[PDB]
């Protein structure tokens, strides 16, 4: 039963968390979630793999 | 598994303002 | 200066400090919070105290938010009120929802009301009937049934089932309304609000502040309530596409109301601005909050206000309400937006002196902080500066006398200013000199007009709660 | 303070016991 | 644990030199007084925070 929240350290999110509240415009703030939620996406896509029902998802970070 | 080390990689106008000096020597 | 910690190790530290509370168990608070600040770095640990007090300020709105994980994330959010289903059903984002509507057991977002100005009301109902009904004090709550199975959700989405009954062998009102349904219907979502009942005088009880409808006491005498007015779900049937009209209909087809336990909002047809007026003049005489204007033709719409539902109260109409002339006389530090500056106040009343005399000592009456911006604030904080002195509770000053609430900072009131305050009512209080404390409070004006010994009076506030119940809004709209 | 127990604090460090010693 | 000398002790049998002969005196001065040992720069780890 891997998950993705067992090898994202906190200080990722809290860095990204960090660059979202000090940045000037909408622009900037989406830029660093939609980064952070592509790179989280595409590891999910590499661990499972060869499993067929995951339960997995973003909820440990949202 | 490659790891999440990879994954991751880390108009308007103007306004001015006037300021004399109401002094003796001025 | 770094971190050994992942997302689930801090939700799983996260998820014992919850539990453990609920257990009544401190040690393995303590615990997990030491395993927290001992694995963790300072910009961390400010994010964890921003977590655990469940407020970000990151300045991005969490529509933004959903819509960057979703383009369907705030509609199926607005449906199920659970994170854990948006994040898994929307995993892919070229993959979507089908149809997406209120189910079983899922908490929805309720529809709510916006205000309205009463000359263009028939403006706003697209010139036709319109139903007219009264507003109920209490709590929101909505129903869902299956069988013998029940379930209770909140306005926000908190779960109330425990004390409400998830079955008809326990609860507080499940035992008495399960027998009230008609044979036809096992499924059922229901929509309304929950109130307290007297039985002996056989009244509501408006639930202002007090008798605890949202913790019903078992030695009291009145009993739970449960006002329904609006059906979604009958028998594997969705209603939140149809008109109220059809809604209304079928609502009268689910359960025969037994009066004290479960009952149905009465709606009066309505085709004009006199009526609505009526209406409200009848709920002033009736010492109640309001009324609700509703079109008939409407769907229900999650989350959304201001698209069928409509409401007023005496305190939106202008000078139908009493207004309270009341002195400064201490004050209370802000919050972040707020921080260096005085954002609440504690006002007080006047004690009658004696004939040919400046009043001398005062009686606290209640904390006022919201009604005005942020220049009035600083150009009230910059008036009274000067006069500010610490509050020493072993030493309380002579003029001023407080109850169980006292400030941070008090001011003399021979140097203090004058508020206008609006209230909804004034209800009794043990918190407060007075006895009595005002509902609802907002400054409406700081009056530089008006002498510090000009303050209202003891008499005069008992005089005007006992006008009218207590109620501020007395008088009737006039056109 | 000065000359204080270094095991047994607020008493005083006693002076081993010395017999007789004759001048 | 090094002896400068031959004929002497270590820095270590010192210390537990020391702490035995204050274990016996409170013993037989006062015994209801509260003593502990605890030991720094080792491989094993035994504490409540789990440093
Ligand atoms: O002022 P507000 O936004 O809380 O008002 C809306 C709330 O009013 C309550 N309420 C009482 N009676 C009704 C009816 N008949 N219809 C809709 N809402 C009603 C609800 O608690 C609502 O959230
Ligand atoms: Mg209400």
């Amino acid at each position: 039963s891997q998950t993705v929240a067992s090898h994202v350290p906190f200080a990722d999110l809290c860095s990204t968390l960090e660059r979202i509240q000090k940045s000037k415009g909408r622009a900037e703030k989406i830029r660093h979630f939609r980064e952070f939620l592509d790179s989280w996406r595409k590891f999910h896509d590499a661990l499972h793999k060869n499993h067929k029902d995951v339960t997995d998802s973003f909820y440990p970070a949202m | 598994m490659s790891g999440w080390e990879s994954y991751y990689k880390t108009s308007g106008r103007d306004s001015l303002i006037f300021l004399v000096d109401a002094s003796k020597a001025m | 200066q770094k971190g050994s910690l992942t997302i689930q190790q801090v939700n799983d530290l996260l998820d014992s400090i919850a539990s453990n509370n609920s257990a009544k168990r401190k040690d393995l608070i303590k615990k997990s919070l030491l395993q927290l600040i001992t694995q963790s770095s300072a910009l961390e640990q400010k994010w964890l105290i921003r977590m655990i007090i469940k407020d970000l300020k990151l300045g991005v709105s969490q529509q933004t938010i959903f819509s960057v994980f979703h383009n369907d994330a705030a509609e199926l959010h607005n449906v199920t009120t659970d994170l854990e289903k948006v994040c898994r059903q929307l995993h892919d984002p070229s993959v979507g929802l089908s149809d997406i509507s209120i189910t079983l057991f899922s908490a929805f977002k309720p529809m709510l009301a916006a205000i309205a100005d009463i000359e263009h009301i028939e403006k706003d109902m697209k010139h036709q009937s319109f139903y007219i009904e009264t507003k109920l004090d209490g709590e929101r709550m909505q129903m869902h049934k299956d069988g013998d199975v029940y379930k209770y959700f909140s306005r926000n989405g908190y779960n109330y089932t425990d004390q409400f009954g998830a079955s008809p062998t326990e609860g507080s009102l499940t035992p008495f309304i399960h027998n009230a349904f008609k044979a036809d219907i096992q499924i059922c979502i229901l929509d309304g609000e929950m109130m307290a009942y007297n039985p002996n005088t056989q009244t509501f009880m408006q639930k202002g502040t007090k008798f605890d409808i949202k913790r019903m006491v078992e030695d009291s005498d009145l009993q739970t309530c449960y006002c329904v007015f609006d059906v979604l779900m009958v028998n594997n049937k969705k209603l939140g596409h149809e008109t109220l009209r059809k809604r209304y209909e079928i609502l009268s087809s689910i359960f025969t109301p037994i009066p004290g336990r479960i009952e149905i909002v009465q709606k009066t047809q309505a085709h004009t601005k006199n009526e609505v007026i009526d209406a409200l003049n009848e709920a002033i005489d009736k010492r109640e909050e309001g009324i609700m204007v509703k079109q008939p033709l409407s769907i229900y719409k999650p989350d959304k206000r201001g698209e069928g539902w409509l409401k007023i109260k005496p305190e939106y109409v202008s000078g139908l309400m009493d207004e309270l002339d009341i002195l400064i006389v201490g004050g209370y530090w802000g919050k972040g937006s707020r921080g260096g500056m005085m954002s609440h106040f504690l006002c007080a009343v006047a004690e009658k002196p004696p004939p040919g005399e400046k009043p001398s000592v005062f009686h606290t009456l209640s904390r006022v902080g919201s009604g005005c911006t942020m220049k009035e604030l600083y150009d009230l904080g910059l008036k009274l500066a000067k006069y500010w002195k610490p509050f020493h509770r072993k030493a309380p000053p002579s003029s001023i006398l407080c109850g169980t609430e006292k400030p941070e900072v008090y001011i003399e009131p021979c140097n203090s200013v004058i508020v206008q305050i609006k209230a909804a009512e004034i209800v009794p209080s043990d918190m407060y000199k007075t006895g009595c404390t005002l509902r609802f409070p907002r400054i409406e004006k700081i009056r530089d007009d008006k002498e510090w010994h000009e303050c209202m009076t003891l008499d005069d506030l008992e005089q005007l709660r006992g006008k009218a119940s207590g109620k501020l809004a007395s008088k009737h709209l006039y056109i | 303070c000065p000359g204080e127990s270094l095991i047994n604090p607020g008493f005083k460090s006693k002076k081993p016991a010395g017999g007789v010693d004759f001048d | 644990f090094e002896s400068q000398s031959e004929d002497e002790l270590t820095p270590f049998d010192m210390s537990i030199q020391c702490i035995q002969s204050v274990y016996i005196s409170k013993i037989i001065s006062s015994d209801r007084d509260l003593l502990a040992v605890v030991f720094y720069g080792t491989e094993k780890d035994k504490n409540s925070v789990n440093f």
